[PDB]
């Protein structure tokens, strides 16, 4: 739908690094990891194709639900 | 106290007095209710947005996950991760956030009792970087039964780095909806499984989920007896001296036996 985890590639470790780059894109950060390289945010099919397209960008991925798996 | 304990043969490793001290496990989950008195939960934090107390569970999967922990390794110091709500489920990033928490706070397991069909390569980086810094990673194999052939292993069980444990009855039989594949590593009890519900309750829940802190326990009392053991050699303790109940693709190495594990 809407919710991302946007990837980055070397040289973007601080959140404000990655922050800065989805807010180029028309973005809303929601959270920046800390050992793995990539951000949580909230994109437009716009922003989404921008941020693909940006060569800081390693993927962007659905931000996909899981569940318990008990009955 | 469940049947699953004695048919992994934790009983063994508590007779020569290990029973998981000052082992770290975080059960990532949808809390662990503070209306127990004993799962002795040693701290927390929650990364659902809208559910802030990691010691509340409006599901009661994460008590009862909690509570198998504990049947196994009963002096172990739970962790308590909130990452999936009330209705059971969590984004990939709450959970990332669980998991470098868990990370962060050193924690010596994990246990993820919940899985979806397809991955993210971000929550494949965080279960690679928490076993790459040492951690025991452990998860339910998912309950999505048979598809021909093809695998039914849930992510993140799925991934290499992770322990993937599917669920037999007190027979060793396979559960009929435990997944499948290639990716599963061992069994355990995951039928009918007495453990700790939230109101101070105690009952039974199926599924993988249940199957998953069974080895997250014995992984703890394989450490308690073995401070020094790698998260690679815990792992490999496992899955080597698994009993096999002759079957790759249905039952991975199959039962775990806690007491071989150990030496
Ligand atoms: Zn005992
Ligand atoms: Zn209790
Ligand atoms: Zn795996
Ligand atoms: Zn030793």
């Amino acid at each position: 739908e809407k919710k991302y985890i946007v990837g980055f590639k070397q040289g973007f470790k601080s959140c404000a690094k990655k922050e800065d780059v989805i807010s180029e894109k028309g973005g809303k950060l929601q959270k920046c990891f800390k050992y793995v390289d990539a951000a949580s945010a909230t994109l437009n099919e716009k922003a989404v194709e921008e941020l693909k397209k940006d060569p800081s960008v390693a993927y962007v991925e659905e931000d996909k639900l899981y569940r318990a798996l008990s009955a | 106290v469940s049947y699953g304990v004695a048919q992994i043969k934790a009983p063994a490793l508590h007779s020569q007095g290990y029973t998981g001290s000052n082992v770290k496990v975080a059960v990532l989950a949808s809390g662990i209710d503070s209306s127990h008195p004993d799962l002795n939960v040693a701290g927390g934090a929650s990364f659902v947005p809208s559910e802030t107390n990691p010691f509340q569970d409006n599901n009661s999967h994460g008590t009862h996950v909690a509570g198998t922990v504990l049947a196994v390794a009963p002096s172990a110091s739970l962790y308590a991760v909130k990452v999936l709500g009330a209705d059971g489920s969590g984004q990939a990033s709450w959970i990332i956030n669980g998991i470098e928490w868990a990370i962060a706070n050193n924690m010596d397991v994990i246990n993820m009792s919940l899985g979806s069909p397809s991955g993210s390569a971000a929550l494949k980086a965080a279960v690679d970087k928490a076993v790459a810094s040492g951690v025991v990673v452990v998860a339910a194999a998912g309950n999505s039964g048979t598809s021909g052939s093809s695998s039914t292993v849930s992510y993140p069980a799925k991934y290499p780095s992770v322990i993937a444990v599917g669920a037999v009855d007190s027979s060793n039989q396979r559960a009929p909806f435990s997944s499948v594949g290639p990716e599963l590593d061992v069994m355990a009890p995951g039928v009918s499984i007495c453990s700790t519900l939230p109101g101070g309750k105690y009952g039974a829940l199926s599924g993988t989920a249940m199957a998953s802190p069974h080895v997250a326990g014995a992984a703890a009392l394989i450490l308690s007896k073995h401070p020094n053991w790698t998260n690679t050699q815990v792992r490999s303790s496992l899955e080597n001296t698994a009993t096999k109940l002759g079957d790759s693709f249905y039952y991975g190495k199959g039962l775990i036996n806690v007491e071989a594990a150990a030496q």
